[PDB]
């Protein structure tokens, strides 16, 4: 360990101060259980994907936005940002802002070239989290997130950032070793599976996210371009009824030795 | 084929 000059205190305190400058609804950080100061410190909090080179982003003269005059709930039909969806079209949102039950796993949001406005029904993963969440250290996992309000069934909790890298260099970090990742695969579309996001120095507090082979969150791939399928936001939504104070955890697989997630279905493998 | 999370694919039973 590099920071041994520096207190438990001061270490505690440089990362609540850390977690202070974040944009959005306040994280904390609590430990009551070992006595580990923090996470990294040397670990930064993004807004937006921290791209490498290698990595081709998406063309904007591609880009394509809807003409909505934001967006009707009502009429899905008019809006063009929802044509690569099958009928019955609709938006993948209720009146109530959270992800439908029937919507599938990618989400055709709006974009900077809609004529929407930044309260577009449209724009939920865009405009970000909503939740106050809590960063805390756990039983045999390592740290672990938990939410401080109720989270019914579809409400957006965060997108999982990071550095997107490509192939080579996901391999090449795929790797120091022990048991501990963040990297996660661009893989829902297999036309076009090419770029991993690592949330190792740079990413959001989802890389916090522990596995859980009964998962209360899972993931959405917000779609807000064209046909460009190798970037997505990757979206978590809850899928269960999510009470204070409980852990958020989705499935790594996507539906170090053994896993601790203690359900009574545990697969006893992360497989990442 | 990995040890890395994935999306598990958009092959859909309602994510
Ligand atoms: C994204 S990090 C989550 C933990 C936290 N971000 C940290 O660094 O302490 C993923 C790592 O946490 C561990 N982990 C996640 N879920 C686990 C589980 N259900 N049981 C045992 N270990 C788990 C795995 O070793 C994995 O490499
Ligand atoms: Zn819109
Ligand atoms: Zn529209
Ligand atoms: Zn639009
Ligand atoms: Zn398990």
């Amino acid at each position: 360990d590099s920071y041994t000059h520096l207190s438990f205190y001061e270490k505690r305190e440089l990362f609540r101060k850390k977690l202070r400058e974040i944009e959005g609804p306040e994280v904390t950080l609590v430990n009551e259980v070992d006595d580990e100061p923090c996470p990294s410190l040397d670990f930064q909090f993004i807004s937006q994907y921290r791209l490498t080179q290698g990595v081709i982003p998406p063309d904007p003269n591609f880009q394509s936005g809807c003409n909505c005059s934001g967006c009707d709930l009502n009429n899905p039909s008019r809006c063009e940002c929802l044509d690569d969806l099958d009928e019955p079209t609709h938006f993948a949102y209720d009146a109530q802002g959270r992800v439908r039950a029937d919507t599938g796993a990618v989400i055709y949001e709006c974009n900077s070239f809609c004529s929407c406005s930044m309260e577009c029904p449209n724009r939920v993963v865009q405009r970000g989290r909503t939740l106050p969440l809590e960063i805390f250290k756990t039983k045999e996992k390592g740290w672990g997130v938990r939410s401080l309000r109720f989270a019914p069934a579809g409400t957006f909790i965060t997108c999982y950032l990071g550095e997107v890298i490509t192939s080579a260099e996901a391999a090449k970090r795929d790797k120091d070793d022990d048991g501990i990742t963040y990297l996660f695969d661009l893989d829902m579309f297999d036309d076009a599976s090419e770029y991993t996001v690592d949330a190792q120095n740079y990413g959001d507090v989802s890389r916090f996210f522990n596995h859980s082979c009964s998962p209360n969150i899972a993931i959405y791939s917000a779609v807000r371009n064209h046909g460009f399928r190798t970037i997505y936001d990757l979206a978590f939504f809850a899928i269960k009824d999510i009470q204070p104070l409980e852990e958020l955890t989705f499935d790594y697989a996507g539906a170090r030795r053994q896993c601790k997630c203690g359900s009574a279905n545990c697969r006893g493998w992360l497989f990442g | 084929q990995t040890a890395r999370l994935s999306t598990g694919g958009c092959a859909p039973r309602k994510q």
